[PDB]
DNA sequence: AATGTGCAACAGCATGATCGCGGCAAGCTGATCGTGCAAAAGTCGTGCCAGC
RNA sequence: GCCGCG
């Protein structure tokens, strides 16, 4: 499997080579819907861990109408994720690299914050390499 | 496309050149019986034989099942030996063999520190010779660099203390075989040895996938200023704690560190000291040291937290605390700023993690280093007190 | 006019030339009468077509 | 007796609890056995080179009338024993001498002979022999060949798992393999048509083959198909009865028997009614018309009235031809069956598709279709038919072929023609047709039954066959041109393409491997290997899951555990203990009978296919003393399954319990309590142990180290042993005792050991004897131990003091702590030897001498080199000093007066030559061991040759003066004797010499008869002795015929003594390996209330996460060994008198519940018992057998015999600190072993080197001076971190371009640290390739 | 590469060296990290004239 | 009601199938002739003057 | 081409 492994992490390395993080923000309003993963009778994945480390596209609203929670175009840590987490929220927007709408690279707010540090990530950061790596990494202990 | 040299002064014949010479013979003879007159059916025969060579020059394989010769083997064209694997796999892209660069089997060092490693100074002396020679020159040792060469091939007492000199603070980087993530090549302080491998930060052996049984490492010197600059500031074993795949930290105790702080944070019923009163930890300590109270022994110690809920100010409280005497003893190792809550448990390698993760997250990173290496120092120490050992 | 040829490609050995009619630093860019092989660095071997 | 004398020495306490039936086997039956038979004559021309011969001979011209007829063959004696032809560097070969005749016919008379010349023999070709241990001395090397597994010539039908259309519809193909030749295809295409492959060409239609043996349309229906028949008489048009075929099918219309309704229209089909129908008795009945449209005629009824016929087959029937067919007379029809119940439609279909019909058709479609050039003249393509099938010399199946296909058929013979015939392929094609109908199943590739095991002799076998037809293709064409002068060396004998195609086939073949030297295991290992690939095996990527996967009859055959790691795991394996070759080669194992309910000894050995029917019992079942199972239902396995049966319904029984595992995992002491990948790796890494200063036997053994020892012929053994006369560190000479003797010329056994010689892997290979002086010897004891060998036990490893806990984290992950106490006692110092060589060839300047004297070299360097220019033995070296003085001529002719005054100042030569000298390679030391100076013939003997000459010499004489002594000795005892019987002088007859001239004559009987013989005798023996000794003196110098070039060798060895350190790898026997952290002083380890401390600290952590409890239950053994060695020497210290310590020494091993050893020191002398305590002192030797060892309760009791705690845990005491450690520590002996991997061989770094010619990159690897790759991956993570500079300077600077290296230097040098970059030299050379094709491509601006 | 080169050859398009692969094949700083800053610098330069 | 067109199934061919590292032999194996003549170049046996 | 190392 390790030969499966290492084509793989080729070919995503490749495709994903030529992505830098080139503009601060994009200022597009377009994001994605983020809610816990659930499937059946069990959680699986929480918001707090597929929201923290990315910025809003939209307000938060508590369930009381017309009460702004988290500014829009903020980046959520555990401060806010512990805060939003007091409260009941369930489904967050939040801007991922697939409408970021920039040329020839992703913007460093529609990215969220890199995961090696705790701040937002800076521009010039070869993150295509990154996340083949990081997807390729696993794989050899994938059962096939 | 050089010529392949033999015994004596005979030359073999390379697969280009093979075929090269192929194509000129067809089509000399082509030229030579064109002028002749001859019969339509030999000069289409040689036309077609003609193209077929080239076909073969320019890319063999297709078209007649390969050439061979000499092998029973297909023979090297014009496209197979683009670069390697066809690609740019090879001697390009990427492939280059480094100079300056060395290897050598990896063994534990645990007196380490986690922006350190072990050089031999057998692989110095090595990988640094023209720095050396340049101090030696600089320093009016060896006006000439023969004088230098030849110094430093003598390996005089003078040349182990500049090469000590030149190593101060030039971060050398090393990296295990399979580069799966970018964690698995890190820049560390070299630290001068005498002895044969290369001693590895055990706490880092998690980013690199290493065990030391047998596995081997290379060194690479970056020999410029920006270099420097780039392995002391974006690659050294300091910078990169979280792994950048989900943010946890990955350089985590491991193994006996685990044991070592799991068997201290724990209590039994009854045991040498109960319920007795302690003015601190360092009375904990001394306590269990002499030999008057046991390590999971359950006592009541004087703790002082510290916390940061002013803005940017760390406020005291001192409490009671009903506690083990090897939780207290643990607590002279947290830095300022985290709660006690964080060692009133077992510390079961998901404990130690997410301490190191709170410590990370709200005091900063040097903190965090400093903490990793002395939960290291303590786990390794306690975990050779403890005497555990697995029997039938 | 061989596959490896002196008047092309190049020189053999430094700047020397075939025949060793000029051969030294002295002359430099000139073709000998005897050969058409011309004096330089013999480095343009990984170089001409 | 009851034990040996090298066994009395020291005994194993074995666990045992099951007797053993038949012991372990040769354990190199395999190679010797198939070169045996490859090799030695045999009247029948079955196997070996007799076959190849009778085969190819007698070969005639074309109608020529001359022959060559062969008459048996020899090979002559080597020239080198194996030893010499070791050091010199040659192969290890005899000749062959064939004795054949030319036989020249009578033109005119036909049949008639005229000439008959009967020479002597002709020698062609020189074939390798293995030696005693299984091994092909070539080149000088050892080059062991290794057995191959491959698929047995036959018929093989498979299934493809049916996923090939997506469609779900299975698709069974038969595949027709020969030995030698090209397959055959038959498979099924989705439509349902059958198809052929010849060669793995593109399919072709099935009935073309079927065409070309002359087989028509009705007769190949016939053939395929059963026919009946319709009768229309009176227009009844009734309908044979088959109630048989007629099972599943709806009826059209009412069936009526004999005019009594049977069955109705749609009634019943069940098979009561078929039934019912059967028991009456009813003739043909009618039947409507209807059914009959869908029919088709099968035969060609002819018209009676007019030629005009109805032919057509596969071909309907229409209304109006039935009138036709009436009118035309055709009262009865037949037709095929057409019904689709279990049978189906085929053949036809293929026939329908392809219109030819005609054997010349057939013949010359598929002399198209295979060769698609020149169209054929009916002469073309029935001789290329003819070669490829049914041909004598083109095709062929062997026995097992033949064998194997009428098996698969079912057919009573088994002996047959080894070549096609045309009933076979019906007969394939038919079993083809009915495993697809369903009748009959598909057969699994991988079972050990489907394949086959080819030997050394085998192969062989082929070479020189192939070797021999290509011989015979040359020596054909002369005939016709030869007159009667010419004779066999003329006759073509072409000596040349049989020894290039033998000697490239033993050298330079994918299966003749170096042999790896590590221990004696390694060399047994290998010798005992089965190999998946091969010339006609199968390749590493060419292989799937399956191929390498533990099938279930690889019981007792093939090894489940022991296999390579990465690449080749499941297609290399070793052989079980027990398994050895069919007649045929296919893979056997021993049982045991069982006859009623009892278990009885004689023993058959069983095949794959063989055992799946019989139901075979298990190894641990318990028995009682008649021999009866003392359990009713036990376990067994009965078609490649295993469940629980009653006791009189086994048929058969395992022999013993090592049947499962090989050599090599059979020494793993508790391998029952290991994981088996664990298993796996410690059986891998038992075989790189190197071999230590001094051998140290296991304290917990298996007790098959003894056949490993013995069999793996490292150790000297003796062959007709009685009483040991002379012990030396070099040779024993044992005197044979009387009892068995050669009669004449006595006799004596003298063993010459072998001192301190490389191995293939660069280790010592040394022997040191074991017997003292006057020790009586026993046949088949060992004399000397070689490598790693313990008093004739393999001992490959050390035993040390192990104890188990984390420490301080220097034995982190793997790593393993030592003490200084292991250094200091020299365990794990291993002797490494290397091979240097100078060559004094000759050249265009003139001949290369040798000399002492080197210009441009000073007297220092010359220090350590004699007069004759060569280093002194036993020179200790280093660095890069001379060792061999060799000078190279230059060419001067233009005489200069510069030159003048050079030469005038300075000598002759004035340093004009220069000198090429053997030097030490950078990074080597050691000491000179041995230098092995060759000369040519012709040439002056150089002043150290004949220092080594005489000293063979003197050891030649003083070995052979032996036996010369011993004689004399005896017929000077013999004329003592005659000359007492008479006229006897007493002590003075003693005095004189010469028997005081002979005693005088005294009687005339005496003088005429005793005193003439034994001086007749006297003077032949001295005669004979003199001309022996000049032969060997002659024989010993000489000069030797090398290469033309060269003039002169010398080879020069140099041993180096490699200690323990940080980076060394060592491992246990149970997969636990580690490297070295920190070698400890010994007051800083681990100590016990008595002081000691321990020699390994070992991570607890390594044992649970991967399951190796063989690990602890190995260290508890050891402990109680060593506690029972302890009270023995404690015991044995205080000098206590012997009965006591009988005493002890009999409850230590009269232990253990129900154990087969039952040995007894009643039967022992005081002596031998005081030798086997003191041999004890150490420790008690105990030995579990692999699968029934030692238990808990007995390793308790030992431990408690030893006055030790049954828990097997101690109280440490920390060795710093002095506080003890708060939880008990298991501490034990474990026998730990040294890999070959050492840091002194993988350390290495680089600044600057040498670069290649192209691409202008550093070189790879050590010994080159190498830098490390910078591989793809490795830029990634640069990339991925963002480091530009320093991706940028790993790209140009470091590697590729040429300036920049350079400046980046000189700036280094000077103290700058700059870059200045530029361009990698592998993108010109890329810009260079590019541009060299048709396509342009630039640097724009 | 034998289908890639082709296609390319014949188009005759250009690479203009934008991103990683490019950069390091040809030993340039490449696009991304500390090399991002002076690629910057190379980029206005060109816009400029 | 016979006819032409567009869509889909089956066969053949191109492509790629992890990264470093260490050690050992044997191939690595490799030739276009002669031609017979001027034309040139070189070489050898011989005689020359200049130094001791 | 073979063998092994992680
Ligand atoms: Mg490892
Ligand atoms: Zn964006
Ligand atoms: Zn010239």
């Amino acid at each position: 499997k390790t030969a499966n492994s290492g084509y793989l992490t080729r070919r995503l390395v490749d495709v994903a080579q030529d992505l830098v993080v080139t503009e601060d923000d994009c200022g597009t309003h377009e994001g994605i819907m983020m809610t816990p993963v659930i499937e059946g009778g069990d959680v699986k994945e929480p918001l707090r861990d597929r929201v923290l480390g990315r910025v809003t596209a939209e307000d938060v609203l508590k369930p009381g109408t017309a009460d702004i929670l988290v500014p829009r175009n903020t980046l959520l840590h555990e401060q806010w994720c512990d805060l939003l987490e007091e409260n009941s929220v369930d489904a967050v927007k939040v801007r991922s690299v697939v409408s970021c709408d920039t040329d020839f690279g992703v913007c460093a707010h529609c990215y969220g914050r890199d995961l090696a540090r705790g701040h937002i990530i800076n521009k010039g950061e070869a993150i295509g390499v990154i996340a083949a790596q990081s997807i390729g990494e696993p794989g050899t202990q994938l059962t096939m | 496309r050089p010529l392949v040299p033999l015994d004596g002064g005979r030359f073999a014949t390379s697969d280009l050149n093979d075929l090269y010479r192929r194509v000129i013979n067809r089509n000399n003879r082509l030229k030579r019986l064109l002028d002749l007159a001859a019969p339509d059916i030999i000069v289409r025969n040689e036309k077609r034989m003609l193209q077929e060579a080239v076909d073969a020059l320019l890319d063999n394989g297709r078209r007649g099942r390969a050439i061979t010769g000499s092998n029973k083997r297909p023979l090297k064209s014009l496209a197979d030996m683009i670069k390697g694997k066809q690609g740019r796999f090879r001697q390009n892209l990427l492939g280059k063999r480094v100079d300056y660069s060395g290897r050598s089997v990896i063994t534990v060092g645990p007196y380490l520190r986690l922006h350190q490693c072990g050089l031999p100074k057998k692989m110095a002396l090595e990988l640094f010779k023209p720095f050396i020679y340049g101090k030696l020159e600089l320093r009016g040792l060896a006006t000439t660099i023969k004088a230098a060469k030849k110094m430093v091939e003598r390996e005089e007492a003078v040349v182990w203390d500049i090469l000590d000199e030149v190593i101060r603070e030039h971060p050398v980087l090393l990296n295990r075989a399979p580069t799966l993530h970018r964690l698995g090549i890190q820049a560390f302080e070299p630290v001068l040895i005498e002895g044969k491998a290369i001693q590895l930060h055990p706490l880092v052996c998690a980013a690199y996938n290493a065990d030391f049984d047998g596995d081997q490492m290379a060194v690479h010197v970056p020999l410029t200023l920006e270099a420097q600059l780039e392995a002391r500031a974006l690659m050294m074993s300091t910078n990169n704690i979280l792994s950048p795949a989900n943010g946890e930290p990955i350089i985590v105790p491991s193994q006996d560190v685990v044991l070592g702080l799991y068997y201290m944070t724990r209590d039994c019923v009854n045991a040498k000291g109960e319920g007795m009163v302690l003015t601190g930890p360092k009375e904990a300590e001394r306590l269990y040291r002499s030999g008057l109270a046991s390590l999971h022994a359950r006592v009541k110690v004087r703790i002082t937290e510290y916390e940061k809920d002013a803005n940017g100010e760390l406020v005291a409280k001192t409490s009671l605390k009903d506690t083990t005497v090897g939780r207290a003893i643990l607590w002279m190792i947290v830095p300022k700023g985290l709660p006690y809550s964080i060692v009133n448990q077992a510390l079961g390698k998901k404990a130690i993690s997410k301490m190191l993760n709170t410590c990370y997250r709200i005091l900063g990173l040097k903190p965090t280093v400093i903490f990793a290496d002395q939960i290291m120092y303590t786990g390794f120490a306690y975990a050779a007190r403890s005497g555990a050992s697995v029997g039938i | 006019d061989g596959l490896f040829c002196a008047r092309i490609f190049g020189p053999v050995k430094d700047y020397e030339c075939l025949c060793g009619k000029y051969k030294r630093l002295k002359h430099r860019g000139v073709i000998c009468e005897k050969c058409g092989v011309e004096v330089t660095q013999t480095k343009v071997r990984r170089e001409r077509m | 007796m009851v034990y040996s004398y090298t066994e009395k020495k020291r005994i194993r306490k074995d666990f045992g609890k099951r007797p053993q039936v038949l012991d372990v086997p040769y354990l190199l039956s395999i190679q010797l056995d198939s070169f045996q038979k490859f090799i030695e004559q045999d009247p029948e021309g079955q196997y070996g080179l007799e076959a190849a011969f009778r085969s190819v001979f007698p070969i005639q011209s074309y109608s020529g009338n001359s022959e060559l007829q062969y008459v048996s063959y020899r090979l002559g004696e080597p020239v080198f024993d194996v030893q010499e032809c070791q050091i010199r560097g040659v192969t290890y070969s005899a000749p062959l001498r064939v004795k054949l005749r030319l036989v020249i016919y009578e033109r005119e008379a036909p049949e008639g002979t005229v000439k008959d010349i009967k020479e002597q023999e002709v020698y062609m070709g020189e074939i390798p022999l293995m030696t005693d241990n299984g091994t092909f001395v070539i080149n000088g090397t050892e080059r062991v060949i290794v057995s191959q597994l491959h698929r047995s010539p036959g018929v093989f039908f498979d299934s493809d798992k049916g996923k090939t259309h997506s469609s779900g519809k299975v698709l069974y193909n038969a595949r027709i393999i020969p030995y030698r030749g090209s397959w055959l295809d038959f498979e099924f295409d989705p439509k349902d048509n059958l198809f052929v492959r010849i060669d793995r060409r593109r399919k072709l239609p099935a009935t073309i083959i079927l065409r070309a043996l002359n087989y028509t349309t009705e007769q190949i229906l016939d053939l395929f198909f059963e026919k009946v028949i319709f009768e229309i008489r009176d227009n009844k048009l009734q309908m044979e009865l088959v109630p048989e075929r007629l099972r599943g099918e709806t009826a059209s219309f009412d069936i009526e028997a004999n005019g009594k309704v049977y069955v109705e229209k749609g009634r019943r089909i069940t098979a009561r009614h078929i039934r019912q129908l059967e028991k009456d008795d009813v003739k043909l009945i009618e039947v409507p018309v209807e059914y009959i449209a869908g029919k088709v005629v099968a035969k060609d009824y002819i018209d009676e009235s007019t030629g005009e016929l109805i032919c057509a087959a596969n071909m309907e029937l229409s209304l109006d031809l039935l009138a036709k067919l009436s009118q035309s007379g055709h009262k009865r029809i037949e037709t095929l069956f057409t019904n689709d119940l279990d049978h189906g439609p085929y053949i036809s279909e293929t026939l329908r598709v392809d219109p030819t019909n005609d054997r010349l058709s057939a013949l010359v479609e598929i002399y198209r279709m295979m060769r698609p050039g020149e169209p054929p003249t009916r002469e073309a393509a029935e001789s290329l038919f003819e070669n490829l099938f049914f041909s004598e010399d083109r095709y062929d199946l062997s026995a097992v072929g033949r064998m194997k296909f009428n098996r698969s058929l079912l057919r009573e013979e088994i002996e047959g023609s080894g070549i096609l015939s045309k009933d076979d392929i019906i007969d394939v094609m038919k079993k083809l047709i009915d495993i697809r109908n369903g009748k009959g199943e598909v057969d699994d590739i991988d079972h050990l039954g489907n394949r086959r095991i080819r030997s050394v002799g085998e192969m062989a076998e082929n070479q020189f066959r192939v070797g021999l037809v290509r011989v015979e293709r040359a020596v054909k064409e002369r005939l016709s041109l030869g007159d009667l002068d010419t004779l066999m060396p003329q006759d073509m004998i072409n000596a040349k393409p049989i020894s290039a195609a033998v000697k490239e086939f033993f050298g330079s073949s994918q299966l003749s491997q170096f042999m790896d030297q590590n221990n004696p295991l390694s060399e047994i290992t290998h010798k005992r290997r089965i190999s998946a690939l091969g010339p006609g095996g199968l390749t590493r990527e060419r292989a799937g899951f399956e191929v390498r996967d533990v099938h279930p009859t690889h019981y007792g055959r093939v090894c489940p555990i022991e296999t390579p790691e990465g690449p080749n795991i499941g297609l290399i394996n070793s052989l079980s203990v027990y398994a050895q070759t069919n007649e045929y080669g296919f893979l056997e194992t021993p049982y045991r009978k069982v006859t009623d309910g009892v278990v009885t000894d004689e023993i058959h050995y069983l095949s794959a296919i063989e055992e799946g029917n019989y139901v075979i019992a298990q190894a641990n079942s318990n028995l009682d003393e008649e021999g009866h199972f003392v359990e009713d239902l036990v376990t067994c396995r009965s078609k490649g399954e295993s469940s629980l049966f009653s006791r009189d319904q086994v048929d058969y029984m395992d022999v013993s319990t090592q049947q499962v595992v090989s050599v090599g995992a059979s020494l793993i002491p508790f391998l029952e309590h290991d994981d088996a990948n664990r298993a796996l790796m410690g059986a891998n890494m038992q075989r790189q142990a190197v071999p230590t200063l001094r051998a140290d036997k296991p304290l917990v053994g298996t007790g098959m180290e003894r056949a490993v020892a013995v069999d793996s012929g490292v150790t000297a053994v003796a062959k007709r042993g009685g009483v040991v006369q002379y012990v030396d560190a070099s040779r024993i000479v044992i005197k044979v005792n009387e009892d068995e003797m050669y009669p004449g010329e006595a006799g004596i056994d003298i063993y010459n050991l072998t001192k301190y010689t490389r191995s293939n892997q660069n280790t010592c290979i040394n022997q040191m004897p074991c017997v003292s002086l006057g020790e009586p010897v026993e046949r088949g004891d060992v004399l000397a131990d070689g490598p790693s060998t313990d008093l004739g036990e393999l001992a490959l490893g050390q035993n040390m003091r192990v104890a188990f806990m984390p420490w301080n984290g220097y034995n982190f992950e793997d790593s393993i702590l030592v003490s200084e106490r292991v250094v200091q006692e020299d365990r794990f110092t291993t002797i490494h030897i290397q091979e240097l060589a100078c060559v004094s060839r000759d050249t265009k300047l003139g001949p290369e001498e040798i000399t002492a004297d080197i210009p441009n070299v000073g007297e220092a360097a010359l220090s350590k080199l004699d007069e004759s220019g060569i280093v002194y033995i036993g020179a200790e070296v280093t660095g890069g000093d001379i060792l061999v003085g060799k000078v190279t001529p230059k060419g001067e002719t233009q005489l200069t007066p510069e030159e003048k005054l050079l030469r005038a100042i300075f000598g002759e030569k004035a340093s004009d030559v220069k000198d090429s000298s053997l030097r030490v390679p950078n990074g080597v030391s050691g000491t000179v061991i041995d230098v092995q100076v060759f000369t040519r013939d012709g040439v002056e003997k150089d002043k150290r040759a004949l220092e080594i000459e005489e000293m063979q010499l003197k050891q030649a004489k003083k070995d052979l003066s032996e036996e010369l002594q011993i004689l004399e000795a005896g017929l000077f005892s013999r004329i003592r004797a005659v000359l007492v019987a008479g006229g006897v002088e007493a002590e003075k007859l003693d005095k004189l010499p010469r028997d005081r001239w002979l005693e005088l004559g005294l009687t005339d009987e005496e003088k005429q008869n005793q005193l003439e013989q034994l001086a007749e005798q006297y003077d032949e023996l001295k005669h004979e002795f003199e001309k022996k000794l000049e032969a060997k003196r002659r024989k010993i110098t000489q000069g030797d015929d090398l290469a033309p070039g060269v003039l002169k060798i010398v080879k020069v060895y140099l041993a180096v003594k490699r200690r323990i350190q940080p980076g060394d790898k060592m491992a246990g026997r149970h997969g636990n390996k580690g490297v070295i952290s920190k070698i400890n002083p010994i007051e800083d380890m681990p100590y016990d209330e008595n002081g000691t401390p321990v020699d390994i600290v070992l991570n607890p952590l390594g044992v649970p996460s991967r399951m190796n409890i063989g690990q602890i239950l190995e260290t508890h053994l050891g402990m109680a060994a060593k506690g029972i060695g302890d009270k023995i020497n404690a015991m044995l210290k205080q000098q206590q008198e012997v009965a006591k310590l009988r005493e002890f020494i009999q409850r230590a091993y009269d232990l253990g519940a129900d154990v087969r050893q039952k040995v007894d020191l009643s039967t022992f002398s005081d002596e031998e018992v005081m030798r086997l305590a003191e041999n004890l002192r150490k420790g008690m030797p105990i030995a579990t057998p692999v699968f029934d060892g030692a238990k808990e309760a007995e390793i308790k009791e030992l431990l408690k015999l030893g006055d030790l705690p049954t828990s097997g845990q101690i109280r440490l005491y920390d060795g710093r600190t002095g506080e003890q450690f708060e939880r008990p520590v298991t501490v034990g002996y474990m026998y730990m072993l040294k890999l070959n991997h050492l840091v002194d061989d993988k350390m290495h770094a680089r600044s600057t080197g040498s670069y290649s010619l192209v691409t202008q990159q550093p070189l790879g690897g050590k010994a080159q001076f190498g830098g490390q790759r910078f591989g793809e991956m490795e830029v990634w993570a640069l990339e991925a971190y963002g480091a530009a500079y320093t991706l940028q300077e790993m790209l140009t600077v470091k590697s590729d371009d040429v300036n920049g290296r350079t400046k980046m230097y000189k700036n280094i040098v000077d103290g700058n640290h700059q870059m200045e970059p530029g361009m990698p030299e592998s993108f010109n050379v890329l810009l260079k390739e590019i541009r060299s094709l048709g396509i342009n491509i630039e640097l724009e601006d | 590469t034998t289908r890639v080169l082709t296609e390319a050859a014949v188009a005759g398009k250009r690479d203009e060296l934008r991103g990683l692969k490019e950069n390091v094949i040809v030993g340039r700083l490449i696009p991304a990290g500390t090399g991002y800053a002076y690629h910057q610098d190379r980029m206005r330069r060109r816009a400029a004239g």
